[PDB]
């Protein structure tokens, strides 16, 4: 009838097969057998963070039914999901689905107990489009209804414990977010479940580390699913390079060119090469699709073994004698003996096709999927670490000690050995004005993701105020901007990898430093809609100039060390003594002399030919008037920024003039040559 | 038989104030 | 018919009686009339905290209606009142709020000017969604409507000030609270109803007591309704009494154990003893159906007494003349002295009880949900039930609590005005503790201020008030917030000397005024607070002079070095300083026996029975006393001399909780025995 | 903790314990069609037996 | 009526005072996060009481409740630090005085939160100086009195007697130092079997 | 939790040229015009610089095919 037209035996598809095998998870199955047959308050209901086999709870529960590990109350029951949708259908004339959902309590009051329901989701009981709250909420409030609820957390503050009218009906079965370990033994049994789908053998290292770098990493998903979703991503990733070769594309371009270069020239040699290419072709060709077969007949074998299993579960269930053994002992030892010696001659001979899961197979997955380098280490990293160091002191000359600060400060990232109870780099940056401290934060991010401005730039020179932390976090709930979120939480809960920038950091009003300490303890962050935001994935690097006056006083004839606890006194006159220890390391600038201004002239000046070769124009300048911009730009009071003025005044301005007289004509060489005081730009 | 008719459905939204003293 | 959906005919209810007969209130009754018959403009509101029957004034209105007593513009309308959370609630979409509400302006265009209407929460009818006034603007302009509020000034201010339709389309109408004996006047009307409700019959004089406890008592209730709750509640109380009983219950158990017990044993003496019972229970029991047919012909007397008032008020609406005389002359003495007949016989018969409620039952519901002034003729036995010695202090502020209940001097000043001085540790919080204890409610349900710290301008801005716009608003001052939130409590200032002299100057604002305005705007009264003021500065004086020196010329000497120290004005001002010497050693010795006696408490709360040598108290006394700052150094040394090796050695599994613990002297500590 | 007992009156565990070791040495037997495991078969199923008619 | 905990624990930084605060909090309070810590270093400042407390507003810490009472508000089963009480006000001493007499305590709010089933811990560095100097070839409780002593001098007596108990803390020498450094050497052995080395 | 995230990202400067290039040869299918390289150049860095709201290769898009 309608319970054979609108609800789902989950006990046909664990009777059928089809259904996941649930492992782990027993004492809480035993507890909702315990709260089944309890009188008052019989229905029980699953509460807990979605993704967490609250529906496989259920299917484990039939499991035991239908392999018969439940009391004997419980054998040969009925455990039948009823569809929702099923109901709302069909129903177009008037009180169809009243009509509909009657009958199908009538054939519940029938079964007599025998018939277990479980609809999860439970607030669409409560109105399914007078629809079925008010309908059901009588053998709810009855208890002829003996239903199992199962629904995430939200549902059960909202649409749940507010109708106390329906408290005495139910039960708290809280299911926990699962650990570590028993995800491994899901892991283990689900292995042996998905390497079907997916055609592959899948390592138990990887396992594991599927497991830790799954916790370790996300924090969006959980336990067990994110490391169940990381193994079947990462199977089909074998299963897809599997699929096409790349060799085959090397050559099959290479035999193509030869080709098209042979029949444009209709000397010759290229049909010998061709030939002998194509041979290669051929032969690489063969062999795959011998290596195919061989994993054709393996994993056809390994499901024959598999389904010898089900098959052997359904003996043990009806109770056959002779096939029971024969099943056994012929069928058993024998597939898994030539299953075996399949996998050894696949060891014999995959070549290019390592059908095998390694971990670093998963890390590359999980770097791909949340964006830190996790995958291992190919060597342009490694010759990146040089260039590291090396283009630290590209864009930025001078300052020595930063440049090492943040270079060891991304090596401990990268080789694992960084702290994942804090964010990675939790620097403080101090010293005089205009000495390149914003530029070594832009220098990292055109390192790291090859873009001057791809970095969170919080400016504290907004936060003088309160409310301020309103503006950068987010909002509370019910008021203006809620909906839209921060912009801290925004570009971090996107992208766990960037460079947070808080400029100059002293301006902003004390307070904020509160949200600082969650940030340089934590790393998780309490914004204002209820959640939080991983940080253990970045870098903080704060800027100010607090100890101007000090640094550029004393950093002559005084060592690195007691300027920098000098300055640090400073900075505890400052801050909160709760925020500054805890912090990686404050460090010190200084400003410049000559020769870092040369450099910054010779680095300007390139960008600066960079900028004219669009307009047309291409300069080769004098070495005197080296000479003259360094004596012009530059004072240690000030830094750097006198430079950038210097170079544009007493360049930029008669040369500006000069274009726009139509005068200098795009084709020569600007040598701009210098008078006794200024530059004189000449046409040759 | 009738027809699920569309509704109107007014919402509404807040805002906080802010006060702010002085130091001296 | 939304009228009938969403209206209630009080001109219906009245006219079947269902209404209270309310009293007084005439003037505001006949202003409300005034504003009911104008031109335009013609919608009252009320203005007055909730409970104080503006509801009822209407419906008084509405009885005078049936009474006819109206001018020309009235006779023949029909009074209907109205919610707006009737109409809110039913928001689902955009406009349904809004039919409901356009129906029922066309229901009052359909009577065509013949109803008057009642609206309550006002000030809800601003906030629901534009959304209400608007629509309500054309009737309430244009003389088609006669709206009649019922609000709060505070939410007149908050909200009625806003929309300028909102306000000129009312008018207001103040409404006062009801005053001692007009309440009393009221409940004399209200008494006939409550005992035709309650069966039972209700002292007068506990009338009057239970208005006078309603004024005492309650802070937050006012009348006529916290008397109503306590009249209804005392009277549903004593007919739960009456319609019991005890004895009855407990004769009946009886009688039904020795029923079995005698079915058991079938020596006997047990029929005898069963017969007996038995016997005595039918007594109770006809004693108790006699007392219950005594109040149902009480009961149905007096109902026909009251249906005898309605009509004779009817005879005085309709006007018939020989029914007047017969109904007032034949039937109200006769009833009303046969009425009293039965009260004096239920006086008689009610035995096991009463049904007259008196002011104790009055005093069960009060201090659930009188000794005051003879405790106050011993309040210095009280003040040394605690505290020993320092009598003439005890003396004199037993003197002012006199002068204060008695009332005296200005009512305007304040209560206590005391400074203190000598040297502290003796007992002068722990006076001003029971002080407030014994005198009002408790030790430390007051407030205690550090007046040692204030010392600048700033300092007096805390502890005044921050002028708003500034650092410290939004909960008044140190002292605002403390007495605002305590009505009746005792204000302590310590270290009066270290303060700079301009905080004296709202100590002299206290002692003239008694309110005094803060920063925030609002005066806290302290009139009904006792400011207590202490010192130690003439504390050497005392402790080189108080030996066979007197009270009075010590602490005239004490109070010329006050002179030295403090304003002339300021001592103009105080009521008294008394002296506060120290006491002796034995005494302080006593209060460390007090100690011992909260030690033994909370031993005994554990559960140890703990005795002691009187030389290891002496011990004690001598461990930690000093002169220079009194026996608060005593008091602490002996609590950590006693509690570490005693707990220690509970703790070192030595200790019984039964056995005799006499706490033995060492050579200079205290070990305790188990015998 | 009324329901948690009354599932462990709808147990036992060493009736599990002896009936996979009795189906499995009837596996075993069953195959062997030297065998002693008729025996171990009997012992073990009177057992099962005792204790299930105490059950 | 007095709160469990009272306590002032002298000696130099480093040495596991934050450390002893959290083992405190794992068997007493039997979980980490049972602590709220308050530094009375940046209380020298005469808003001591209001920002830490709550106060008359027009300030920030009201609509968070306060720095301290009003987290134990939130926080009502917890361990109480403060930190550089040597960094001390008039309003630091007689906020601590009802504290320690009371546990209830009155914030500006008027909603008194009782202590007494918290732990209230204060640290210092006044006689840290001789702790870091004579802790070798001196004894421990002389070593306390004569630093007590010290306290008395710093402070005011009747303020420091209402506390349990005033301990002191050593320098640590040699083998805690041993074994701090092998505890961190043995979970960075731990990451690095997270990545596979030895 | 019943998807996956795939962060498509914001297109560089040099991918974003490689892009126009292609379509470069779907506009000179439509609007009957040519177009030359340096507008190729021109357009990625004219809309990585000046605009700031619409974002590549959208917005390089707007120039060439206005
Ligand atoms: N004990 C377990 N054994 C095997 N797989 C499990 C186990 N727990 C969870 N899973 C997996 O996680 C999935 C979660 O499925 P669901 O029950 O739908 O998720 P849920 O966590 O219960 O929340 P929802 O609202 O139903 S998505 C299962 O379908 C399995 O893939
Ligand atoms: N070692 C360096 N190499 C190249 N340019 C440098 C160097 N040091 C400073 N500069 C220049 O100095 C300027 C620094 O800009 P900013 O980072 O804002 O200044 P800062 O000195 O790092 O600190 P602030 O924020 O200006 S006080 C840029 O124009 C850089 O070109
Ligand atoms: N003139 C009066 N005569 C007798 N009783 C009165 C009189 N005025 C007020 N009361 C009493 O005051 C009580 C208060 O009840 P309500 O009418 O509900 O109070 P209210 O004054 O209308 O304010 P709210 O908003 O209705 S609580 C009524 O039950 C009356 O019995
Ligand atoms: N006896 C000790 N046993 C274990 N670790 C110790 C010991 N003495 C010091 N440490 C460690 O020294 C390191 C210094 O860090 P902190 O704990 O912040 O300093 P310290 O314990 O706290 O003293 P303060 O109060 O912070 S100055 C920590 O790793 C402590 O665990």
């Amino acid at each position: 009838q309608a319970l054979k037209k609108y609800t789902i035996d989950l006990t046909e598809r664990a009777e059928q097969g089809k259904l996941d095998p649930v492992i782990g998870r027993d004492e809480e199955i035993r507890r909702t057998i315990q709260v089944l047959q309890r009188r008052t308050k019989n229905n029980p209901v699953l509460i807990g963070e979605p993704g967490v086999g609250k529906t496989a709870i259920v299917e484990g529960l039939a499991q035991r039914i239908i392999n018969g590990e439940v009391p004997e109350g419980l054998k040969g029951r009925r455990v039948l999901a009823l569809d929702m949708g099923a109901l709302v259908a069909g129903a177009k004339y008037r009180g169809e689905f009243e009509e509909r959902l009657k009958g199908v309590l009538n054939d519940l009051a029938k079964q007599e107990g025998n018939v277990i329901l479980f609809i999860d989701a439970l607030h669409t009981m409560v109105g399914a489009g007078m629809d079925a709250g008010n309908m059901l909420k009588p053998a709810l409030a009855r208890g002829e209804l003996h239903c199992v609820g199962a629904t995430t957390l939200d549902e059960y503050r909202q649409y749940i414990e507010k109708d106390a009218a329906l408290e005495r009906r139910f039960q708290k079965v809280f299911v926990a977010e699962p650990s570590v370990e028993d995800t491994i033994a899901i892991l283990r049994g689900l292995k042996e479940r998905y390497e079907l789908h997916h055609h592959v053998q899948i390592t138990d290292p990887a396992i594991v580390a599927a497991a830790t770098l799954s916790h370790r990493y996300i924090a969006d998903r959980q336990l067990p699913d994110k490391a169940i979703d990381l193994i079947d991503e990462a199977a089909s990733s074998i299963r897809m390079q599997i699929d096409s070769p790349e060799e085959l594309d090397r050559l099959d371009r290479r035999i193509i060119q030869l080709k098209l270069e042979q029949q444009a020239l209709m000397l010759d040699m290229l049909n010998e090469e061709l030939s002998d290419k194509e041979r290669q072709y051929s032969e690489l060709e063969e062999e795959w699709k011998a290596e195919k077969a061989s994993l054709s007949g393996t994993q056809t074998i390994k499901a024959e073994l598999e389904q010898a299993k089900i098959a052997i579960e359904q003996a043990r269930r009806v109770g056959d004698l002779a096939r029971m053994s024969e099943l056994q002992y012929g069928k058993i030892p024998e597939l898994e003996k030539q299953l075996e010696a399949a996998t050894q001659l696949e060891g014999k001979t995959m070549r290019l096709l390592r059908n095998k899961v390694t971990d670093a197979e998963i890390a590359e997955v999980l770097a791909r999927w949340t964006g830190i380098p996790v995958s291992r280490m190919m060597e342009s990293e490694r010759e990146k670490l040089l260039r590291m160091e090396q283009e630290l002191h590209h864009r930025v000359i001078g300052q020595n000690e930063a440049v090492d600060a943040v270079s060891n400060a991304i090596r401990r990232s990268r080789a694992g050995l960084a702290d994942p109870n804090r964010p990675i780099g939790s620097f403080l940056f101090l010293g005089p004005t205009g000495v390149g401290k914003t530029e070594l934060c832009k220098a990292l991010a055109n390192f790291m993701f090859d873009s001057d401005e791809a970095m969170v730039r919080i400016d504290m020179s907004e936060f003088m105020e309160k409310h301020s932390v309103s503006r950068l976090v987010g909002a509370p709930p019910g008021y203006v901007g809620y909906e839209e979120g921060g912009y801290l939480t925004e570009a971090v809960r996107r992208r766990p990898y960037s460079v947070i920038l808080l400029d100059a950091v002293e301006k902003a009003h004390p307070d904020v430093f509160n949200i600082l300490l969650q940030v340089l303890d934590d790393g998780r962050l309490t914004d204002g809609q209820g959640r939080t935001v991983d940080f253990r994935n970045t870098v903080v690097i704060m800027t100010s100039n607090l100890g101007s006056d000090l640094i550029q006083e004393r950093f002559g004839e005084l060592d690195y060390a007691h300027m920098k606890e000098l300055v640090l006194g400073v900075v505890s006159h400052n801050f909160r003594p709760e925020f500054i220890n805890r912090i990686d390391e404050v460090v010190v600038f200084h400003p410049l002399g000559e020769q870092h201004i040369a450099s910054i002239a010779q680095i300007q000046l390139k960008r600066l030919y960079k900028r004219l070769e669009e307009r047309g124009y291409e300069i080769h300048i004098s070495d005197e008037a080296l000479k003259l911009l360094s004596e012009n730009g530059y004072d240690p009071v000030y830094g750097a920024r006198p430079l950038k003025r210097a170079i544009q005044q007493q360049i930029e301005n008669p040369l500006a003039q000069q274009i726009l007289s139509g005068e200098l004509v795009p084709g020569k060489v600007i040598r701009l040559e210098v008078n006794e005081d200024r530059i004189v730009a000449v046409q040759h | 038989a009738a027809a699920a008719a569309a509704a109107a459905a007014a919402a509404a939204a807040a805002a906080a104030a802010a006060a702010a003293a002085a130091a001296a």
